[PDB]
Parts: structure tokens; C-alpha cells; sequence
């Protein structure tokens, strides 16, 4: 009668909770394998609520799981100390219970990945690879099979360890791409399959070593980046900038046929979702061209870099993302706080990167729109021009950023007692900034700590 | 929804006293009696219109949720922090701040001196009031 | 029921965090003594919008293995969550998206905020520039700092908004009632007056820590 325990579980109330774990807490202490067996028994029947399966299963989860590395390997190695029986048991009843969940977060499909982690690498559930591929495989598998399998074939494959599965990899990535292909008609399976394959990237190190197999994880990929679901899109967006982080070196044949468009139309896109992540793929981008720059400024000693495979993918779009980031700030509005997360922020962070790795080539793609937009009447334009203007001061050499006591300061002066608060604001941080840039532009001292001094109360 | 015209229950009363300030609460419930915090805002002493009761109210800042709210009796009168120039300490026996009635003990520092003594004439003068009221 | 009430889970790391945020909130204090959080202590918070009353039940999770508890048992039928990590600690950081894993492995899509704490300790460990994570899984972010109150009604307010589904939801002044006048036997009078003094007493040294 777990089930009015299990249920208990849900309840605010101090006292219940507290009996529910001490319950708990007995059951496992007294009898591991009769407990799991229950636990099990109770997950597979369909009739009881979703509550009680639920926590059925994160019980059992929880009884091969643990964060520390130590006390997931005791439970793992306690797990294979079970009755040979009782495990069939129990490992029939997780398998078979793949379908029946009507809720999309199947709690099943960890206890199949703990199973997995536990039994793998000691090669004691051969079938279940097979048996999941032939589920997501069959076409006769209902939708909540498939999304099942696929999530519990993510999270087996994000949580092993790499070298263990390397035989049946080919396989595992065939499921996936299958599910991941135009022709599923549920977009929950699409979207099963994206997280799946975002969470297994790691573990396809060798499969992305083949030049057909990664070639066509590419191509599947760049199919699913234009699918009509926001949430798709926003995967497989995460699934490139995910790929660029990891392989960069294996980019080159993909950027600019295939990369440039798509990354340059997630910007442009209207919902927020997409262009974060169109905007964070070249901030991860520039990011790493600036530590494979580091890399190079330090191998300059050691004679030849090991992989300084640097592109310079930034400085070739830098004329066209600079347009499009200057564009994206001017979306804002008054009744938004400065440090929500939107595309606004997001378009700051990367002018700012681009700044930095770019350095001296970046004024002239942005200085023109400083001088257009500074004075224009609309509040929004003005606090665009003045936040870029900011943010392409940092990078640069002084000595060309010479252009700023002739026009810039008596404007943003100006600019520090506008009506709107918005550009008071940037004004404001812009100034500061410039506060700590102008030590390094001065020609002497004279003027230093006074101007300094001004500018603080300004 | 259900937003219908929210109403702060301040109207019917005159607002005789405003300003910012911090406010701590003495916690006499603990072990260690030693004072904590309770939050800053403006605290305001309301009259009523008719009634004639004076009461004090202060909310916190940016969350605006209620940290004191009770009335003021004439039995609020003799402790101060004499030793320091910017506190003020005082006893009431119906705290209202968590729609429950407690016993509270609560202190407050406004900047350092003006702000504390205008405070402290104000209180003392709504006192003296609220005293030549129920004197009849 | 009139209240709109969401299971609110917070996650967080081995200290460095909830039960002084969440503290803060309910009563309005800062507890400078490390007490381990042991099982899953609920408090629940009432917040006043424009829309209306809203309510949280902040059900506020372990940090330390050990004391975990049901570790991931809470997070069922949770509608919001919080992941909170130590600005002091870069490990604190490091576990944050574990944390979210294991969020998203059980919860379907709810509303995240991370958030970093003692922002207002100085010599801040985990520069701004290295927090990368809330741009990769498009998560909200915030700097907060229960010593200081520094932005920490944010989090609040920004699943509020997201949950209630209006952009423009602020913080409204919380209703006043008017509290109920009683009268004591003179002894406890005598026994407050005794308390009074203790108080005014002892109110210079937390001046002097003030
Ligand atoms: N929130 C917060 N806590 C601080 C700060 N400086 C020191 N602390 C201490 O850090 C401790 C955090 O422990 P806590 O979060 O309650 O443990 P947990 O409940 O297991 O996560 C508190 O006891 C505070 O005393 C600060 O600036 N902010
Ligand atoms: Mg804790």
C-alpha cells in the first residue's frame, strides 16, 4: 500500500512529508530488492495516478543516482549485488511501462538511464539497446513510446561514460536522426529528439570524427533549425551553438553556406527565444576566436600552436552583424527593467565582444550610426547610439578613440540631462566608462582628477 | 482578473507624520533578546477623520509589505534612547504587521538628529492628544 | 480559492543562499548563523501586484547531499523554480547546470531564475564577464544580495510576471487593516516595562555594528 504514502508526498503539510520520508526511509532500509520490486510494480500500472507514479519512479531513480561520484558508484556497485531474478523483474517492469505515461516528463525513462548507467559497462541488459531502437524505429510505436525511448536513449547517453557505448553509437545516432527527420508528424518527438541529441553531442566525439556521419549530422540539423515550431528551433539553435563550442575546427566546410543564413535569420526573427540564440551563437563565437587568439599570443614563444585553427569567422561578418546588433537595440521600452534578459542586453554583450576581438576594425562599421542616430528625436534610437557608443570604447587603441573630446562629450553631457530616464541612464554608464578610458587618452595629467571629479557628479 | 480598485484603507485619515527611516524588532521570543532587522520605508502615523485615533503604520521598500502596524496608546511614553541621539525605542501589545496580535518591542534611526527629534515632537504631541481624549 | 498560489522550488547549492533569502522575505531579517536546511521547510509568501494577490509556496530544498532528503521528490508538480549559487565560490557555479538538469528532467519547460548571491561582499570571485550560462539555456539572470536587499525583490517579480502572463505586473502597497485594541493585567505591563529597559539597553551595540 505504497500508494497512499506516495501520495502523501505532494502535501505542504510538515508532518505528512516528514512520515512519507521516515516510510520511505524503512521500507528501503528493510528489504532493497522487495521494496524496488513494488516501487516497480506500482509504476507499471497505469491505474494508479500520476502522482504516485511519478514518485515511484523518482524513488527508484533516486536509489541508483547520486550527485557525488563516490555514492553513485556505491549504489551502482549495490544494484549489481541484487538478485539476479528480482532485477529481471524489476528491469521488465521499467521496460515494459515505456508508453503508458500520459505526461510528457517521463519519470520511466531515468530509471531506464539509471538501470543503463548501473548494468552497461558490466554488459547485463544487452537487450535494451535493440529493444529501444526497434521502439523508436517501428512505425506501428505510439507518440508517447517514442518520445520514451528518445528521452531515456538522451539521458543513457548523457550520463554514461563515453567509451562504453562506442559499438552501438552508429545506432543510437541513426535512432536519433530518424526521430529528429521532417517526416515525424508530432512535433513532441522532434523536440524529444533535439534534446536527446543536444544532451549526446558530447558522447559523439567519433562519430563527428567521420566526415559522412558528421556531415550528415549537419545536414539533419540544419533541416531542423527551419522547423515551424518555435521550441524546435530554439533546440536545434542550441544544438549549433553547442556544435561551434565543441568542434570548431570542423566548421569551416559548413560556415557561410549553410551557418550564415540561418544564424543571420534567427537575429532577425521577432521572437525573443530565437534571437537570444541567434545572437549567442557568435558571442560563443568570438568568445572562442579570442581564446584561440590567447592561444596563439602564448605559442608565439613555443613556435607552432597546437590547434590555433582560427578563422576569423567574427572579423569576415563583423559588416554584417554590427548592422543587425545596432538594429536590435533600439527594441526597447520604457516600462522595462535594464537587467531583463532580452535581446537588448543580449545585442550589448555582443557588440562588446565584437569590440574586443575585432578591436581597432570595428569603428568604422558602427561610428556612422552613433552619428545618425545620436540626435534622433525618437528616445529609443538615441539610447541605442549612445549604448554603442559605449560599448565600442573598450578594445580599441586610445589614440584612435582620439575622436571623442571633439564631438562625443559635449553631447553626451547633453545627453546626461535628457527627459528620458532610459538614456539619462546609459548616458550615465557610457560617461563612466569613459571615466576609466580617458587616463589612457590623455596626453598629461593636468586635466585628469578634476575632469574625473566633474564627471562623477555630472 | 480580479484587480477590481485596490485600495490602501489609508483614505478616511489624515497622514500627520512622513518620513524615511529603518526600523528593527526586538526578539524577546528568542534566547538571545539582541535586535533584528525589519525593514526600511517611510513610516506614517494616520488620524482619523472622526474616530480620533492615531496609529502608526510603515511598510518596507520596493516590496511595500507591512513591518508595524498598531495603535498608539498613552502608555507609550517614558522610554527613550537618551544615550544616543539617533534611536528611538518604545512597547506596544497589539502588533497587527502579520494579521495576528503580538506583544512588540521595536526601535528606529532616521538619518541622525533632526529627522529623530521631529519625529519625537510629532509622536509626543499625538500622544499628548490622544491622552486629552480619553481624559473625557 | 481566490489565491493563485504556485509551488515554487528552490534548489540552490550546500549552502550559500536559501532560508535567509526566503528569511528575509517572510519576516524580514538576516540570519548571520549557518544552520544546515534539513528536508524540504515550506513557507509560504504573500505578494500584493496590480493583478492582484499572489501567492508563492516557496518549498525550499536541501543543499547539502546528505541532508537531501528526497532529493528530487520535491520537484513534482512544480511551477517555478529557483537556482541559486555563491558569487564567493566558483564551484557553487559549477554545479549550476546539474541543478537544471535535473529541473528540466522532471518539469515540463516552468519558469527559471538564477540567481547569485553576496554580490555585496566585495572581492567577488565569479566575475560577471565568466557567467555564461543563462545566455546558453536562455535563462533569466539576476545579482542579489540578501545582506544588502540589493534587487532582492527581482526574482519575485519576474516569475510573477512570467507566470501571471502580464510584462507590465509591478509591486502594489499591501492593504492595511486596522488592528484589534486589548488591554493585559498590569503584572505583564510591569513585566514589558522590565523587557523595555532590557531593550533600550542594549540597543547601542547594534548601532555600533550598524
Ligand atoms: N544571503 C547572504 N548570505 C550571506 C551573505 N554573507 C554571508 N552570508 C551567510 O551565508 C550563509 C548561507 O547559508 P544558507 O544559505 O542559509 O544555507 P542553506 O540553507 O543550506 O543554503 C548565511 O548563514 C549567511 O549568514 C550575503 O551577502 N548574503
Ligand atoms: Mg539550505
Amino acid at each position: 500500500e505504497l500508494i497512499t504514502i506516495l501520495e502523501k508526498t505532494v502535501s505542504p503539510d510538515r508532518l505528512e512529508l516528514e512520515a512519507a520520508q521516515k516510510f520511505l526511509e524503512r521500507a528501503a532500509v528493510e528489504n532493497l530488492p522487495t521494496f524496488l520490486v513494488e516501487l516497480s510494480r506500482v509504476l507499471a500500472n497505469p491505474g494508479n495516478s500520476q502522482v504516485a507514479r511519478v514518485a515511484a519512479g523518482l524513488q527508484i531513480k533516486n536509489s541508483l543516482t547520486s550527485k557525488d561520484p563516490d555514492i553513485k558508484a556505491q549504489y551502482q556497485q549495490r544494484w549489481l549485488a541484487i538478485d539476479a531474478n528480482a532485477r529481471r523483474e524489476v528491469k521488465n517492469y521499467v521496460l515494459q511501462t515505456l508508453g503508458t505515461e500520459t505526461y510528457r516528463p517521463s519519470s520511466a525513462s531515468q530509471c531506464v538511464a539509471g538501470i543503463a548507467c548501473a548494468e552497461i559497462p558490466v554488459n547485463q541488459w544487452p537487450e535494451l539497446i535493440p529493444q529501444l531502437v526497434a521502439n523508436v524505429t517501428n512505425p506501428n510505436s505510439t507518440e508517447h513510446m517514442k518520445e520514451s525511448t528518445l528521452e531515456a536513449i538522451g539521458y543513457i547517453c548523457q550520463d554514461i561514460d563515453p567509451e562504453q557505448l562506442q559499438d552501438k553509437s552508429n545506432e543510437i545516432l541513426t535512432a536519433i536522426i530518424q526521430g529528429m527527420r521532417k517526416e515525424e508528424p508530432s512535433n513532441n518527438v522532434k523536440l524529444a529528439a533535439t534534446n536527446a541529441l543536444l544532451n549526446s553531442l558530447e558522447f559523439t566525439k567519433a562519430n563527428f570524427d567521420k566526415e559522412s556521419e558528421r556531415h550528415f549530422i549537419m545536414q539533419v540539423v540544419c533541416e531542423a533549425t527551419q522547423c515551424p515550431d518555435t521550441r524546435v528551433r530554439v533546440a536545434a539553435l542550441q544544438n549549433l551553438v553547442k556544435i561551434m563550442s565543441l568542434y570548431y575546427q570542423y566548421m569551416e566546410t559548413y560556415m557561410g553556406p549553410a551557418l550564415f543564413a540561418i544564424t543571420i535569420e534567427a537575429m532577425k526573427s521577432d521572437i525573443d527565444e530565437v534571437a537570444l540564440q541567434g545572437i549567442e551563437f557568435w558571442s560563443n563565437v568570438c568568445d572562442e576566436e579570442m581564446d584561440l587568439a590567447i592561444e596563439a599570443s602564448e605559442a608565439a614563444e613555443q613556435g607552432r600552436p597546437p590547434e590555433h585553427t582560427s578563422k576569423f569567422y567574427a572579423k569576415g561578418a563583423l559588416q554584417y552583424l554590427v548592422p543587425i546588433l545596432t538594429q536590435t537595440l533600439t527594441k526597447q521600452d520604457e516600462n522595462d527593467d535594464d537587467d531583463d534578459w532580452n535581446p537588448c542586453k543580449a545585442a550589448g554583450v555582443c557588440l562588446m565582444l565584437l569590440a574586443t576581438c575585432c578591436e581597432d576594425d570595428i569603428v568604422p562599421h558602427v561610428l556612422p550610426f552613433i552619428k545618425e542616430h545620436i540626435k534622433n528625436p525618437d528616445w529609443r534610437y538615441r539610447d541605442a547610439a549612445v549604448m554603442a557608443f559605449g560599448c565600442i570604447l573598450e578594445g580599441p587603441e586610445p589614440s584612435q578613440l582620439k575622436p571623442l573630446v571633439i564631438q562625443a562629450m559635449p553631447t553626451l553631457i547633453e545627453l546626461m540631462k535628457d527627459p528620458s530616464v532610459v538614456v539619462r541612464d546609459t548616458a550615465a554608464w557610457t560617461v563612466g566608462r569613459i571615466c576609466e578610458l580617458l587616463p589612457e587618452a590623455a596626453i598629461n595629467d593636468v586635466y585628469l582628477a578634476p575632469l574625473l571629479q566633474c564627471l562623477i557628479e555630472g | 482578473p480580479d484587480e477590481q480598485e485596490i485600495a490602501t484603507l489609508e483614505e478616511d485619515e489624515e497622514e500627520l507624520f512622513c518620513n524615511r527611516a529603518k526600523l528593527f524588532r526586538f526578539a524577546s521570543e528568542n534566547d538571545l533578546p539582541e535586535w533584528k532587522e525589519r525593514g526600511t520605508g517611510d513610516v506614517k502615523l494616520l488620524k482619523h477623520k472622526e474616530k480620533g485615533a492615531i496609529r502608526l503604520l510603515m511598510r518596507r521598500d520596493k516590496t511595500l509589505k507591512i513591518c508595524a502596524n498598531h495603535y498608539i496608546t498613552p502608555m507609550m511614553e517614558l522610554k527613550p534612547n537618551a544615550g544616543s541621539d539617533r534611536a528611538w525605542v518604545w512597547n506596544t501589545h497589539a502588533d497587527f504587521a502579520d494579521e495576528c496580535p503580538k506583544p512588540e518591542l521595536l526601535a528606529i534611526r532616521f538619518l541622525n538628529a533632526e529627522n529623530a527629534q521631529k519625529f519625537k515632537t510629532k509622536f509626543e504631541e499625538c500622544r499628548k492628544e490622544i491622552e486629552e481624549r480619553e481624559k473625557k | 480559492a481566490a489565491q493563485v498560489q504556485f509551488k515554487l522550488v528552490l534548489v540552490g547549492d550546500g549552502g550559500t543562499g536559501k532560508t535567509t533569502f526566503v528569511k528575509r522575505h517572510l519576516t524580514g531579517e538576516f540570519e548571520k548563523k549557518y544552520v544546515a536546511t534539513l528536508g524540504v521547510e515550506v513557507h509560504p509568501l504573500v505578494f500584493h501586484t496590480n493583478r492582484g494577490p499572489i501567492k508563492f509556496n516557496v518549498w525550499d530544498t536541501a543543499g547539502q547531499e546528505k541532508f537531501g532528503g528526497l532529493r528530487d521528490g520535491y520537484y513534482i508538480q512544480a511551477q517555478c523554480a529557483i537556482i541559486m549559487f555563491d558569487v564567493t565560490s566558483r564551484v557553487t557555479y559549477k554545479n549550476v547546470p546539474n541543478w537544471h538538469r535535473d529541473l528540466v528532467r522532471v518539469c515540463e519547460n516552468i519558469p527559471i531564475v538564477l540567481c547569485g548571491n553576496k554580490v555585496d561582499i566585495k572581492d567577488r570571485k565569479v566575475k560577471a564577464k565568466s557567467i555564461v550560462f543563462h545566455r546558453k539555456k536562455n535563462l533569466q539572470y539576476y545579482d542579489i544580495s540578501a545582506k544588502s536587499n540589493y534587487n532582492f525583490e527581482k526574482p519575485f517579480l519576474w516569475l510573477a510576471r512570467k507566470l501571471i502572463g502580464d510584462p507590465n505586473l509591478e509591486f502594489v502597497a499591501m492593504p492595511a487593516l486596522a488592528p484589534p485594541e486589548v488591554v493585559m493585567d498590569p503584572a505583564l505591563a510591569a513585566q514589558y516595562e522590565h523587557d523595555l529597559e532590557v531593550a533600550q539597553t542594549t540597543a547601542l551595540p547594534d548601532e555600533d555594528a550598524a
